[PDB]
RNA sequence: UUCAUCUAGACAGCCGGACGGUGGCCAUGGAAGUCGGAAUCCGCUAAGGAGUGUGUAACAACUCACCGGCCGAAUGAACUA
């Protein structure tokens, strides 16, 4: 309600906070609604994940410092699309599961580019008829075994430039991306200790 | 004639069976032309390897005049019709109601043949005794 | 080219300009006589959907003879038999009144009592005494 | 509703010096000077600390206060152009007849000259307004860039060009040919 | 590179050669193996064939719609069933489906897909989901 | 009206030079050949006169307007040939359109040609009889031509290979492949490459534009810009017979006679 | 033709607009009234028809 | 005039997500949220309609509600004259 639902959230927050002394703040951006559900119940023993709006989670552990003021050495890392993984399982197991999901970001939407994106040679396997997509950019196609084959490796997108959906739909609707996207680890907690990404 | 007119008279119209070849890239335009002209699909099958969908459809030879023209304008010239008579179809639309698109037919058929506008009702041909 | 169901001479072309050149060729070389072009007429049929909501009284010019009847539609199954030649008018009945009763929901008592077909004596319109 | 006092604050940076008497405002920075007459607006200016200037309206109706934020944006655009400049890029768009664009000079003209628009035999001439500099981007096919300090004078100059290729008598969602602004930005790009 | 292509539905034996011509497969063999896979089984179910460049493996991928109609008997609505035992058996066959953290949350979804069908002997679903609370295999 | 309506036939008698029949990769007598030709109609309304001509022929010369590309009726007359199991060869026609109307550039032009051929082979592979199969057409195979009928000119890459056996020494076989695709020459580096290779900045033009195209563009712009003294000297290094009163015209139709 | 980018570009100025249902004025795509005095700055607006 | 949202971060703009039972049931030549009726449940959730549009022949593909990141102070709706 006015503050009753926002206070249901405060309730589940101190719940997790006191039970677990180890913690994971995780960068959740360009992530997927499915990508989350993947192993959201991975290690039902001690590994859990929860998140909300930061501006309201700052006011929670702000008022959780008259009683147990030892999590004040946590606020500087609540500043973006970041969430939380409460765990007490060995802290090295969790880092190597969370980063290892990586939906692989297929592919673009006329967005911006990393660097020189190149299309290689060798036979694509696409049925001839998708040839229009390959002509659109200018790659010399040639139908070899009933399947489109590129010759003359050419750079499709230049260094970090605005890609066009004609170029995108070639990479996207047909090929590999190679843009890739997973969760990230901004910091760790273990009994009042703020560990960075080290182990 | 009197008994006839008491039996919910209708009329039957000739209905073609239309087969059109066209590539997937343009078969949308086939469907949009059949709709204006009371078409009625029965089949749709891509030929394997080719794009080349074939569409089998039910065109009243009534509406077919101008059709293949309207057809290949809607497919950018890519659609190839081929027709044949299939069956007689009955119109629930009332024949003696000139408003309904069966009375329009009979009303037009009446004028060019050179007789009276709308048909004598069932009252005639009948004798009360 | 062929004669229309409704008696028109028909030229069936492939397109509007294929038809253009077929036709002008027809008037100058092949026929060599001035010609008139029309949209073909569509043949229809007249039929009853229902069973003649009241028996048909109809008296004669002298006030002496009166005829009563009701009318109903023949199942398309049947009309496709008469047209395709199962139910002949030149076939003798019983033999023909057998196949009607067993296969069409029909009643052999009626099928023997057929008198004639219609029109032209071989058409799909029956009369039962 | 007669807002009793509203003001906007103009953030003036290092290299520039601005000067306001009556309401004529001269503003000069790294790349030259600019000027606006505003004795059509009825505001007052207050130099607070040599890197800020207040524009103020006293007792003003809705329409009056509307002008206030516009003066902030106007002068702000002078300081911006006098430091960073503005660069408008345009791409020519054509489906069949390639558009030929050059610069030509009759009596020191510097006119943008447009030939073959949709195959026209007419040749369109857009003069280049003073202080804009027209260089045709190399390595980008069919891109012209206009640049200079006065965003007014470059943008109006780009409008002129975009509008001399208004396509008459046809269905302009089919006949998309023309010379259309593609990127509005600064000269020394930076930010 | 074993092919993986999920096909349409059907019940007995029964036009998809446009996707299997490049697969060099018989538009006579494929439907002859699928009628074997479509056994219950005379209802409508989602099928998935994995291809080995010669012959096809007709598997029946267990659908929530397909299962519940087998447990049931104008509109072919067979909406007369119960067997909250049978409903529970479906959800186990869902086999890591819905992401359900419990064997009940997965029986809360097979029981909710009762769009047209009786959940208990004389009850409806979506009301029989409560502290009714049984079956945690 | 300027549209073929009935497809009509004509049998052409023509010779071939002694070295040309040597390349014919099928058993082949003599030096004179007999070309039984049919001029077909494009209009769909006359497609019945194409199937009527494709039943009586063995190969098909398919013409593609260079600027219009391969079009809808190109597509369906091809499905008429490959159904009847007929071998194609292609003339990319009407190029003088590309130099005038489009002001095209040599690379602008080459890449026009590439995607056009790509487009035809797509049609060729989809419908060509898997029985015969291999029948795709490629320019370095010598199965593609380039020109404009209305200026009465055309060329293939093979014809350009042979002329270069004479002047710059080398054999033709390593010219065909070099003259198409990405093979370059690097002047004063006197050496070919086998990719774009950029020469560490400033990439060079493919052999196609350099040895084939650049001859025609040089011609065109001199004539059309009325370059009255460049043209007389283009006489020499190409060995062209200017005649008499034919030298006595302006540009314009001057180009159509020189080409 | 027009590379789909520059077609999308010209479409911004030519197509992606709206029309005053009273006085036909060509208006910004997400406008809410007509700017024209002649139609009382009516709010009755509609998209400019996108061809094909 | 009446009713709402907001420093427990609103309005706007920008930006990330917009799922899983599931192509949900009756149909349909085909209709996979998106011709149409009937249903409007569940799961997993920070939230994501058995769907706000665009789209397809049908999917795809974009889009929106919905959630969140950003910013940091007020703001939104429907009426009256
Ligand atoms: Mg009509
Ligand atoms: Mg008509
Ligand atoms: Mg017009
Ligand atoms: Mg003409
Ligand atoms: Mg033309
Ligand atoms: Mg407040
Ligand atoms: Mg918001
Ligand atoms: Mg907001
Ligand atoms: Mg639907
Ligand atoms: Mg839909
Ligand atoms: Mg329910
Ligand atoms: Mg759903
Ligand atoms: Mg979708
Ligand atoms: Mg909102
Ligand atoms: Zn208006």
């Amino acid at each position: 309600g006015i503050r009753e639902k926002k206070a249901e959230y405060f309730a589940k927050l101190r719940e997790y906070l006191e039970e677990y002394k180890s913690l994971f703040v995780v960068g959740v951006d360009n992530v997927s609604s499915q990508q989350m559900h993947e192993v959201r119940k991975e290690l039902r023993g001690r590994a859990v994940v929860l998140m909300g709006k930061n501006t309201m989670v700052r006011r929670a552990i702000r008022g959780f410092l008259s009683d147990l003021p030892d999590f004040e050495k946590l606020l500087p890392f609540v500043k973006g699309n970041v969430g939380f993984v409460f765990t007490n399982e060995p802290l090295t197991e969790i880092k190597n599961v969370i980063v290892s999901n990586r939906v692989a970001a297929p592919a673009r939407a006329g967005a911006v580019a990393p660097e020189d994106i190149w299309v290689r040679a060798v036979n694509t396997g696409m049925e001839p008829g998708k040839t229009s997509f390959f002509q659109a950019l200018g790659v010399p196609t040639k139908i070899a075994r009933g399947t489109i084959e590129i010759v003359s490796d050419v750079k499709v997108v230049d260094a970090g430039n605005k890609v066009g959906q004609s170029e995108a739909s070639l990479l996207n609707l047909l090929n590999i991306s190679p843009f890739t996207f997973g969760l990230t680890v901004v910091q760790v907690y273990d009994n009042g200790q703020v560990f960075p990404s080290s182990i | 004639y009197a008994g006839f007119l008491l039996a919910d008279p209708k009329i039957q119209e000739p209905v073609f069976l239309v087969e059109i070849q066209c590539p997937e890239q343009a078969v949308g335009g086939i469907y949009s032309v059949l709709n204006k002209k009371r078409g009625q699909v029965v089949s749709e099958e891509q030929r394997p390897g080719t794009p080349l969908f074939t569409v089998k459809a039910y065109l009243p030879v009534n509406e077919s005049f101008g059709f293949t023209g309207e057809l290949r304008q809607a497919t950018g010239g890519q659609a190839f019709p081929q027709m044949v008579f299939d069956h007689w179809s009955t119109l629930g639309s009332d024949p003696l109601d000139p408003t309904s698109k069966a009375g329009e037919i009979v009303l037009a058929a009446r004028k060019r043949h050179g007789m009276k506008e709308e048909v004598p009702g069932w009252q005639e041909y009948y004798d009360k005794l | 080219t062929y004669m229309s169901e409704s008696g028109e001479h028909i030229v069936a072309g492939t397109g509007e300009l294929h038809l253009e050149i077929c036709l002008q060729d027809l008037e100058h070389d092949h026929a060599g006589v001035p010609l008139k072009i029309s949209p073909p007429v569509v043949a229809y049929r007249e039929t009853v959907e229902s069973e003649s909501s009241q028996t048909a009284l109809s008296k004669s010019p002298n006030k002496h003879n009166r005829i009563y009847l009701k009318a109903e539609p023949i199942d398309e199954e049947v009309s496709l038999a008469i047209e395709n030649g199962i139910i002949n008018p030149r076939d003798d009945f019983k033999a023909r009144a057998r196949i009607m009763a067993d296969d069409y929901g029909w009643d052999v008592t009626d099928a023997r009592k057929i008198w004639c077909f219609g029109p032209d004596g071989n058409g799909p319109n029956l009369v039962i005494d | 509703m007669k807002y009793i006092q509203t003001e906007q604050q103009i953030e003036v940076p290092e290299g520039v010096t601005v000067s306001i008497k009556s309401r004529i405002v001269k503003v000069v920075g790294p790349r030259g000077t600019l000027t606006k007459n505003l004795k059509h607006i009825d505001v007052t200016f207050t130099k607070v600390n040599n890197q800020l200037i207040k524009v103020a309206v006293h007792n003003g109706g809705r329409k009056h206060v509307a002008a206030l934020r516009t003066v902030k944006s106007l002068v702000d655009n002078m300081i911006t152009g006098v430091t960073k400049g503005y660069k408008y890029k345009m791409r020519y768009v054509y489906a069949h007849f390639p558009i030929n664009v050059n610069i030509v000079e009759k009596d020191g003209a510097k006119f943008i000259e447009v030939r073959n628009f949709l195959g026209d035999k007419k040749i369109r001439n857009v003069p280049v307004r003073d202080g804009v500099t027209i260089e045709f981007s190399t390595n980008v096919k069919d891109e012209i860039v206009l640049s200079g300090n006065s965003v007014e004078d470059v943008s109006q100059n780009a409008a002129d060009l975009q509008q001399i290729c208004r396509v008459r008598n046809k269905d302009i969602r089919k006949f998309l040919d023309g010379i259309y602004v593609s990127h509005k930005g600064f000269i020394t790009e930076d930010l | 590179v074993k092919y993986l292509y999920l096909r349409a539905v059907g019940g007995e034996v029964g036009l998809a050669p446009k996707i299997g011509p490049l697969g060099l497969s018989p538009k006579k063999v494929g439907e002859d193996i699928a009628k074997a896979t479509k056994e219950k089984g005379i209802k409508v179910t989602v099928q998935l064939k994995i291809q080995n460049r010669q012959a096809a493996a007709s598997v029946v991928p267990s659908a929530s719609s397909l299962v519940i109609t087998a447990l049931k008997e104008n509109v072919k609505h067979s909406g007369n069933i119960q067997l909250d035992e049978i409903i529970e058996i479906a959800r186990q066959m869902r086999d890591k489906s819905f992401g359900r953290t419990l064997a009940s949350v997965t029986k809360e979804i097979l029981g909710t897909a009762q769009s047209v069908g009786c959940r208990v002997d004389f009850k409806n679903p979506h009301d029989i989901i409560e502290g009714i609370n049984a079956g945690e295999i | 009206r300027g549209i073929t309506i009935k497809s009509t036939a004509i049998s052409l008698y023509s010779e071939m030079s002694d070295e040309d029949v040597k390349e014919i990769k099928q058993k082949t007598d003599g030096n004179s050949f007999l070309i039984n030709l049919i001029d077909s109609p494009g209009h769909v309304d006359f497609s019945s006169e194409v199937t009527a001509a494709l039943r009586v022929t063995d190969g098909a010369l398919v013409v593609v307007d260079t600027i219009e590309g391969v079009c809808v009726q190109t597509e369906t007359v091809l499905r008429q040939a490959l159904g009847e199991r007929i071998k194609p060869v292609v003339v990319i026609n009407k190029v003088d359109r590309a130099l005038l109307e489009l002001q095209v550039s040599k690379e602008d032009l080459y890449q026009t040609f590439a995607r056009t051929v790509e487009s035809v082979n797509v049609i060729v592979s989809t419908y060509a009889d898997e029985v015969l199969g291999d029948v795709q057409v490629y320019p370095a195979r010598g199965t593609v031509a380039f020109g404009s009928g209305l200026h009465g000119w055309a060329f293939t890459i093979r014809q350009f290979a042979t002329r270069y056996a004479k002047k710059f020494g080398v054999d033709k076989a390593k010219m065909m492949d070099r003259l198409w695709g990405d093979s370059f020459f690097n002047p004063k580096t006197k050496k070919w490459t086998n990719k774009d290779t950029d020469a560490e900045g400033k990439p060079l033009e493919r052999a196609f534009n350099m040895f084939i195209l650049d001859p025609i563009f040089r011609l065109f712009t001199a004539i059309m810009n009325f370059k009255k003294d460049e043209i007389p000297v283009l006489l020499e290094k190409l060995e062209i017979v200017l005649k008499g009163d034919e030298k006595d015209l302006e540009g314009k139709a001057l180009l159509k006679v020189v080409m | 033709i027009i590379e789909p980018s520059l077609k999308a570009l010209a479409s911004k100025y030519n197509c992606d607009k709206s029309v005053c249902r009273k006085c036909y004025a060509r208006l910004p795509p997400r406008a809410t009234n007509c700017r024209k005095r002649k139609c009382g700055h009516t709010n009755q607006l509609r998209p400019k028809k996108k061809l094909k």
